C-alpha cells in the first residue's frame, strides 16, 4: 500500500490505484500513527524515492522541475533523469495557514463577527473558493471597488450570507511585501526563476518545459497562469534583456495535472511492484 | 479640538448624551419621539423627544433605537438632528463626534450612519465605537484594578434584550455572544401583574407608572428565598413598607403595601424558571457556557473580569450573588474533573464600580478626552477622497 | 429647539435640578460639567473648593477684550449685582449661587443664568443703539471676530442702524442651498412688511466695507441687517438683540436641516426601487 | 515591479487580429440632390460606397457628414417614404450612420434624428441595430 | 422630444441585450464581463451613443456576456446639478443591493449601469430594458419634484423667520 506522510495532511492507499483510500493527518507520536493508519515501499521527501522521481514520475518523465507546496512549506525540487538534484533544489517559507488567519482578520475589519479558533476552518474553505495573489494591487483594488463580482457571497453554515470582496487578493501580499512579512523574499515564481538559472546552459531549457506542480497549495485557480506570466516578465527582463524577438523563440510549459493534488501519492502507488515475500527483507522482518 | 468631543450614546430605551470630560451625562432622555399622525412644512418642524415625546401619550410613541438598531433611518436622523441643536447645542463643525453601537451590527448600517453625519452634518471627524468595548475600558476607574487590560467579559443589560459578551483586544467574539430575552420590561410586567391580584385600589392605565417607580424605590436581590419570607412574617414592622403616589385621575393619593416583590424582582434571574416558562437555565450555567465556547488558550483572563454595564445590573449585591453562583458552577465543574483525573483553577472576579448606570457613556466621555482619539478619527477629507472603505473599519 | 436659544438648555436643566434638590431637602451630589457654546465659548459649571452647597459658573471666551472695549462691565455689574464673585481662575467670568440662600423666585435666576451669552453680547448693541437716538454720528464702527474666520461689524446710520456679518460656509454645496435661504430672505418683505431689511452679497464685501481689509473668496458671504427705530427703540432692543445674535446659527441650522430632509425624501425612494426590482426579479 | 509594467499580452501569438486593408459618397452628387430638392435621391447617393474599409477616421468622418447633411435637411413627414425606398441594406447602413450622429449633436440635430431612427427601426427591426453593434468595418 | 429620444434608446438595449454564459478565454476558470476587462477584443461590440441633444445621451457599450451603459441627465442648473449628483451617488452607494448599477459611472457620465448574462438568466431581458426606460424617466421626475421641494421649504424658512420681527 502507499504512505505519503505530509506536515498537515497523510495520503495512504494501495498500488495502481487512482486516489488515496484515505486522507487523514496522523495524530514516537510517529509511531502512534501506525495504529491509525495501518490499523483499522515507504515514501520520504528531501530531508527510499525521492518525491521529485515521484512527482514526475506519474507524469512519465525524469527531468524537469517539481514545485511542490503543500500545507507546511514549499519546495522547488528540479529532477535530472531518474535522480533529483539535492544540490539545486531550494525552499519557500511562504503559508496557507497564515493566508486563512490574515483573512480572518480582514475579514472582522470589515465587520463580520468572526473567531480565529472557531472559524479557522470556515474561513479556510472561504479562501479555497475566493481569495489568492493578483498581478497588481491598484488595478485590483479597482476591481473590487468599481465592479459587483469581486464582489461575491458566501453562505456560512448557519445560513447568513456574507460578502467577500477586496479581501480575496489582499490576504497573498502581506506575504509579498517586504513591508509586513519583515523578511527578503521572492516568491514562489521568481524563486523558480533563479532555481533554473543557476543550473546548467543546456538543460536549463529542458527543465523550462516540464515545471510540474504538486500539493493542494498548487490547486488555488490561476497559479499556473500566473507563474508562467510571471517567469515570461522574468526572462524577457534578465536572458532576454528586453529583445522583442527573443521572446518569439523561448519555450514555455507549465504542467499542472488535474489530479496534482496528491501528485505524490499517485506517482508511488504504481511505482511499487510486488515482492513475494515481505518476510525476509527487512532486519527487524527478519 | 480645544472643546472636548461630543458623545452621544443611542441606547435601546434611554439615550446619554454630553461633553467628554465630564463625569456624568448633561442627558438622560427616553430613547422615543413622539410622531403626528410627506408632511412637509410646518408638520416637519413639529417633533417631540424626551419627557415631552412621551408624555403625550396620543402621538404616537417610537423607539428611535430598539435593540440598538436605527427603527427607522428617516426618524433616527430627524432624532440625531434635534439632540444635535436643541440639547447639546454644539457647532457641528467645530466637535469631534463619538457615537456608540451594539454588537452584530452590520457594516451597512455603519455606512449609513456615517453617512448621516458627513454629508448632512459636516462634522470634522467621526468614531463609531462598539459599546462593550468602551465600557470594559470605563472600569479602568475602579479600585478593583491595577493594571490597564483590554480582554474581559461584559454583561450588557439594557431595556430591551440582555446579551452576554467575551470580548477579546477590543473585537467582540461574534460567534460566541449569547443573547437573553428578559431585561428591565420583563420585570415591569411580571411585578405589574403581581401587584394587580395582591393590592387593591390601584387604578389600571396608571399601573406600570406605579410599578416602576416601586422597582426603582424598593426591589433588591435577597440571599434566601425563605428565610426572607419569614423575616417578613416574623419581623413585619421593620420590613414591611408602604409606598404613596398620586392617581394621575381624580388628583388623589393612593397608598400601597410594599411587601414581597422587593425581593422577588431582581430574583429572577437567577432562577431563570421565574422569567420566562422555557427557560430551563440559569445565568451561572450561560455565562460560563459562553466563556467555554471561546478558545482554551484565552480562557485564562476571562474568568478574572467580568464588568456590569446598563441600569439592569445597579440591584444591590447582584454582583456578590453572582460571584458566588459562578464560583459553584465552576467549583463542581473542576470537583468533576479532580475526581476523573494538575493546574490550579483561575480566580474569579465581577468587577463593580459607581459609574455602573451609564458605563458606556464614561468609558465614551474618558476616551474621547485623550489626543489618541484625535489621531484615531477618520477626517472628512479622507472620507472624500477614499470613500467608502475608511467608515466601516476601526483605525490603522 | 428651532429658534435658537438664549437660554442655555444644559445650564437651565442642570441648575434647575439642583434648585429642586435642594427644595426638596436632599444633601446636595457634587457636579462637576464642562462644556462649550458657539463661537469658541466655554463654561465651567462646578463646586468651588469641592463644597457641594455652592455651584459656580464661569464663562471663558476669545472675545473679550473687543467687547470690553465697548461698554460690557456697565451692563454686566447692572445686571448681577451681587451673585457675582472673583472669577475663576483660568477663566473670565464667575457666578457663586448658594444653596443656602436661594431666592423665592428660582425660574428668573435660572432665565438669567440662561441669558449669559446674550448679555455678554448686549453692551454694544445697547451702546450703538444710543448713540443712534442721539444722533451721535462718524463714530468708528465696531469690528468684533467673534469666531476665528468670522466677522462682525457694526454701524449707525442716520435712520438705521446695519448689521453686517462676514461669514464662512466651508463645505462648498451649502453655499449653493444658502444662495437659495440669502434670496427668500431678499423678498421677505413681501410677507413682513414692517420687518428688519435684509441684503446678501456673495464673495464681495458691501461698498461701505470695501476700504478695509475684508475678506474675499468663493466660501465667504456678507449680510447686512437694516434695522429702523421700531427695532432700536426702547421696548424693541431685548427682543432685537436676542434674534439678531443667534441669526447666524439659525441660518446654519437651516440648512442642515434642509439637507436631511433631502435624505430622508431620496432614501423613501430608493426603497421603493428596491420594491420595483424584488417586484421585477423572478418569483422562483 | 518595472518587469510588470510591460504588457506581454500585446505580443501574445494566439491573440485576435482583424483583417484589415486599404473612398466615400459623392460629394458633388449629393450638392446636386440637395439643391434641387430631391432630398430621397440625395438619401440614396450619400449611401453609396461607405468607406468601411479606410484606416483614417477623416475620409469616415466625412461620409458621416455628407449622410448627416442629408438627414438634416428632411422634412418630417417626409422621412417615413425615403426610408421605405431602401432596401435592408441600405436600412443597416443608415442605421450605422443614424448612431454615428448621435455623437455630434449640434442644435435640434439629435431631434430629428430619433424621427429618423424610429422610421428606421420601423424597416429593419431591432436587427439591424444589432448588426451596428456587431460591425467589425464600420462608418 | 422626450418621447422619441427613449424610443431609440429602447431599440438600442433590445440589440444590445443579447448575452450568454462565456467562460474567460484568458484566465483560466475565471468568468468575467468582458466589457469591463476588455482582454479580448473580438469579444467586444462597437459602442454607440444615443443623443437627445448636446447634454443628454446614453452610451451602450456590449459584450458577449456583459452590456455597459452610461446616462448623462438633464441638469438645467445649478440646484439640478447638484441634486442629480447627490441622488447618483446616493444610489451608487447601496450598488450592492441595486445589483444592476455600476459603483462608478462611466467618465463624463452622471450614471452607469452594468448589466451581465447573469441578470439576463434571472431576470426578463425585456423587463431589464423597461427598467432603464423607467430609471431615466423617473429620475428626471423626481429632481424636478426636488426641486419643487427645497424652494418650497426655503419659502416658509424665510417667511417664518421674517415674520417673526
Ligand atoms: N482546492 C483547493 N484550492 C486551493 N487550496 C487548497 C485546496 N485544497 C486545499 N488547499 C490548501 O492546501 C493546503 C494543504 O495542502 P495538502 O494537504 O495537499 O499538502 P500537505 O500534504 O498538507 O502538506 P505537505 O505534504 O507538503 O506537508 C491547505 O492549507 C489548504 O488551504
Ligand atoms: N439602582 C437601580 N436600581 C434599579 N434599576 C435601575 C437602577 N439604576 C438604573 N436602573 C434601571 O435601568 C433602566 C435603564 O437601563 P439601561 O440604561 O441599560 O437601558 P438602555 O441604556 O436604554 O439599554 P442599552 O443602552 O443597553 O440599549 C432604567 O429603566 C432603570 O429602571
Amino acid at each position: 500500500v502507499v504512505c505519503d506522510n505530509g506536515t498537515g495532511f497523510v495520503k495512504c492507499g494501495y498500488a495502481g490505484s487512482n486516489f488515496p483510500e484515505h486522507i487523514f493527518p496522523a495524530i514516537d507520536d510517529m509511531k502512534h500513527l501506525w495504529d491509525y493508519t495501518f490499523g483499522p515501499l515507504l515514501t520520504e521527501p528531501p530531508m527510499v524515492a525521492i518525491q521529485a522521481v515521484l512527482t514526475l514520475y506519474a507524469q512519465g518523465l525524469l527531468t524537469g522541475v517539481v514545485v511542490d507546496s503543500g500545507d507546511g512549506v514549499t519546495h522547488i525540487c528540479p529532477v535530472y533523469e531518474g535522480f533529483s538534484l539535492p544540490h539545486l533544489t531550494r525552499r519557500l517559507d511562504i503559508a496557507g495557514r497564515d493566508i486563512t488567519r490574515y483573512l480572518i482578520k480582514l475579514l472582522l475589519l470589515r465587520g463580520y463577527a468572526f473567531n480565529h479558533s472557531a472559524d479557522f476552518e470556515t474561513v479556510r474553505m472561504i479562501k479555497e473558493k475566493l481569495c489568492y495573489v493578483g498581478y497588481n494591487i491598484e488595478q485590483e483594488q479597482k476591481l473590487a471597488l468599481e465592479t459587483t463580482v469581486l464582489v461575491e457571497s458566501y453562505t456560512l453554515p448557519d445560513g447568513r450570507i456574507i460578502k467577500v470582496g477586496g479581501e480575496r487578493f489582499e490576504a497573498p501580499e502581506a506575504l509579498f511585501q517586504p513591508h509586513l512579512i519583515n523578511v527578503e523574499g521572492v516568491g514562489v515564481a521568481e524563486l523558480l526563476f533563479n532555481t533554473i538559472q543557476a543550473a546548467d546552459i543546456d538543460t536549463r531549457s529542458e527543465f523550462y518545459k516540464h515545471i510540474v506542480l504538486s500539493g493542494g497549495s498548487t490547486m488555488y485557480p490561476g497559479l499556473p497562469s500566473r507563474l508562467e506570466r510571471e517567469l515570461k516578465q522574468l526572462y524577457l527582463e534578465r536572458v532576454l534583456k528586453g529583445d522583442v524577438e527573443k521572446l518569439s523563440k523561448f519555450k514555455i510549459r507549465i504542467e499542472d495535472p488535474p489530479r496534482r493534488k496528491h501528485m505524490v501519492f499517485l506517482g508511488g502507488a504504481v511505482l511499487a511492484d510486488i515482492m513475494k515475500d515481505k518476510d525476509n527483507f527487512w532486519m527487524t522482518r527478519q | 479640538g480645544r472643546l472636548p468631543a461630543c458623545v452621544v450614546d443611542c441606547g435601546t430605551g434611554y439615550t446619554k448624551l454630553g461633553y467628554a470630560g465630564n463625569t456624568e451625562p448633561q442627558f438622560i432622555i427616553p430613547s422615543c419621539i413622539a410622531i403626528k399622525e410627506v408632511m412637509k412644512g410646518v408638520d416637519d418642524l413639529d417633533f417631540f423627544i424626551g419627557d415631552e415625546a412621551i408624555e403625550k401619550p396620543t402621538y404616537a410613541t417610537k423607539w428611535p433605537i430598539r435593540h440598538g438598531i436605527v427603527e427607522d433611518w428617516d426618524l433616527m436622523e430627524r432624532f440625531m438632528e434635534q439632540v444635535i441643536f436643541k440639547y447639546l447645542r454644539a457647532e457641528p463643525e467645530d466637535h469631534y463626534f463619538l457615537l456608540t453601537e451594539p454588537p452584530l451590527n452590520t457594516p451597512e448600517n455603519r455606512e449609513y450612519t456615517a453617512e448621516i453625519m458627513f454629508e448632512s452634518f459636516n462634522v470634522p471627524g467621526l468614531y463609531i465605537a462598539v459599546q462593550a468595548v468602551l465600557a470594559l475600558a470605563a472600569s479602568w476607574t475602579s479600585r478593583q484594578v491595577g493594571e490597564r487590560t483590554l480582554t474581559g467579559t461584559v454583561i450588557d443589560s439594557g431595556d430591551g434584550v440582555t446579551h452576554v459578551i467575551p470580548v477579546a483586544e477590543g473585537y467582540v467574539i461574534g460567534s460566541c455572544i449569547k443573547h437573553i430575552p428578559i431585561a428591565g420590561r420583563d420585570i415591569t410586567y411580571f411585578i405589574q401583574q403581581l401587584l394587580r391580584d395582591r393590592e387593591v385600589g390601584i387604578p389600571p392605565e396608571q399601573s406600570l407608572e406605579t410599578a416602576k417607580a416601586v422597582k426603582e424605590r424598593y426591589s433588591y436581590v435577597c440571599p434566601d428565598l425563605v428565610k426572607e419570607f419569614n423575616k417578613y412574617d416574623t419581623d413585619g414592622s421593620k420590613w414591611i413598607k408602604q409606598y404613596t403616589g398620586i392617581n394621575a385621575i381624580s388628583k388623589k393619593e393612593f397608598s400601597i403595601d410594599v411587601g414581597y416583590e422587593r425581593f422577588l424582582g431582581p430574583e429572577i434571574f437567577f432562577h431563570p424558571e421565574f422569567a420566562n416558562p422555557d427557560f430551563t437555565q440559569p445565568i451561572s450555567e450561560v455565562v460560563d457556557e459562553v466563556i467555554q465556547n471561546c478558545p482554551i488558550d484565552v480562557r485564562r483572563p476571562l474568568y478574572k473580569n467580568i464588568v456590569l454595564s446598563g441600569g439592569s445590573t445597579m440591584f444591590r449585591d447582584f454582583g456578590r450573588r453572582l460571584q458566588r453562583d459562578l464560583k459553584r458552577t465552576v467549583d463542581a465543574r473542576l470537583k468533576l474533573s479532580e475526581e476523573l483525573s494538575k493546574p490550579k483553577p483561575i480566580d474569579v472576579q465581577v468587577i463593580t464600580h459607581h459609574m455602573q448606570r451609564y458605563a458606556v457613556w464614561f468609558g465614551g466621555s474618558m476616551l474621547a478626552s485623550t489626543p489618541e482619539f484625535y489621531q484615531v478619527c477618520h477626517t472628512k477629507k479622507d472620507y472624500e477622497e477614499i470613500g467608502p472603505s475608511i467608515c466601516r473599519h476601526n483605525p490603522v | 429647539m428651532i429658534l435658537l436659544e438664549v437660554n442655555n438648555r444644559i445650564i437651565e436643566e442642570t441648575l434647575a435640578l439642583k434648585f429642586e434638590n435642594a427644595a426638596a431637602g436632599n444633601k446636595p451630589e457634587a457636579v462637576e460639567v464642562t462644556f462649550a457654546d458657539f463661537d469658541g465659548v466655554l463654561y465651567h459649571i462646578s463646586n468651588p473648593n469641592g463644597d457641594k452647597t455652592k455651584v459656580m459658573v464661569s464663562i471663558s471666551l476669545k472675545f473679550y477684550k473687543e467687547l470690553q472695549a465697548h461698554g460690557a462691565d456697565e451692563l454686566l455689574k447692572r445686571v448681577y449685582g451681587s451673585f457675582l464673585v472673583n472669577p475663576e481662575s483660568g477663566y473670565n467670568v464667575s457666578l457663586l449661587y448658594d444653596l443656602e440662600n436661594l431666592p423665592a423666585s428660582k425660574d428668573s435666576i435660572v432665565h438669567q443664568a440662561g441669558m449669559l451669552k446674550r448679555n455678554c453680547f448686549a453692551s454694544v448693541f445697547e451702546k450703538y443703539f444710543q448713540f443712534q437716538e442721539e444722533g451721535k454720528e462718524g463714530e468708528n464702527r465696531a469690528v468684533i471676530h467673534y469666531r476665528d474666520d468670522e466677522t462682525m461689524y457694526v454701524e449707525s446710520k442716520k435712520d438705521r442702524v446695519t448689521v453686517v456679518f462676514s461669514t464662512v460656509f466651508k463645505d462648498d454645496d451649502d453655499v449653493v442651498i444658502g444662495k437659495v435661504f440669502m434670496q427668500e430672505f431678499k423678498e421677505g418683505r413681501r410677507a413682513s412688511h414692517t420687518a428688519p431689511q435684509v441684503l446678501f452679497s456673495h464673495r464681495e464685501p458691501p461698498l461701505e466695507l470695501k476700504d478695509t481689509d475684508a475678506a474675499v473668496g468663493d466660501n465667504i458671504g456678507y449680510i447686512t441687517f437694516v434695522l429702523f427705530p421700531r427695532h432700536t427703540n426702547a421696548s424693541a432692543r431685548d427682543n432685537t438683540i436676542n434674534l439678531i445674535h443667534t441669526f447666524r446659527d439659525y441660518l446654519h441650522y437651516h440648512i442642515k436641516c434642509s439637507k436631511a430632509y433631502i435624505h430622508t425624501r431620496m432614501r423613501a425612494k430608493t426603497s421603493d426601487f428596491l420594491k420595483v426590482l424584488n417586484r421585477a426579479r423572478p418569483d422562483a | 515591479a518595472r518587469f510588470r509594467k510591460v504588457d506581454v499580452d500585446e505580443y501574445d501569438e494566439n491573440k485576435f487580429v482583424d483583417e484589415e486593408d486599404g473612398a466615400g459618397p459623392d460629394e458633388g452628387e449629393v450638392d446636386s440632390c440637395l439643391r434641387q430638392g430631391n432630398m430621397t435621391a440625395a438619401l440614396q447617393a450619400a449611401l453609396k460606397n461607405p468607406p468601411i474599409n479606410t484606416k483614417s477616421q477623416a475620409v469616415k468622418d466625412r461620409a458621416g457628414s455628407i449622410v448627416l447633411k442629408v438627414l438634416i435637411s428632411f422634412k418630417a413627414n417626409d422621412i417615413e417614404k425615403a426610408v421605405q425606398s431602401l432596401d435592408k441594406n441600405g436600412v443597416d447602413l443608415l442605421m450605422k450612420y443614424i448612431y454615428k450622429g448621435f455623437e455630434s449633436p449640434s442644435d435640434n440635430s439629435s431631434a430629428m434624428l430619433l424621427q429618423w431612427h424610429e422610421k428606421a427601426l420601423a424597416a429593419g427591426g431591432v436587427g439591424s441595430i444589432v448588426r451596428v453593434l456587431t460591425a467589425r468595418k464600420t462608418v | 422630444t422626450l418621447r422619441p429620444y427613449l424610443s431609440a434608446v429602447r431599440a438600442t438595449l433590445q440589440a444590445a441585450l443579447c448575452l450568454e454564459n462565456f467562460s474567460s478565454q484568458v484566465v483560466e476558470r475565471h468568468n468575467k464581463p468582458e466589457v469591463e476587462v476588455r482582454s479580448s477584443k473580438e469579444l467586444l461590440l462597437q459602442p454607440v451613443t444615443i443623443s437627445r441633444n448636446e447634454k443628454e445621451k446614453v452610451l451602450i457599450e456590449g459584450s458577449i456576456n456583459s452590456v455597459r451603459v452610461s446616462i448623462a441627465v438633464k441638469q438645467a442648473d445649478e440646484i439640478e446639478k447638484i441634486l442629480c449628483h447627490k441622488f447618483m451617488r446616493f444610489m451608487m452607494m447601496r450598488a450592492e443591493n441595486f445589483f444592476i448599477l455600476r459603483r462608478k459611472p462611466v467618465e463624463g457620465y452622471d450614471i452607469s449601469f452594468l448589466i451581465t448574462n447573469f441578470h439576463t438568466e434571472q431576470m426578463y431581458k425585456h423587463k431589464l430594458v423597461d427598467f432603464v426606460i423607467h430609471f431615466m424617466e423617473e429620475i428626471d421626475k423626481e429632481i424636478s419634484e426636488m426641486k419643487l421641494s427645497v424652494n418650497a421649504r426655503a419659502r416658509i424658512v424665510a417667511e417664518e423667520f421674517l415674520k417673526n420681527f
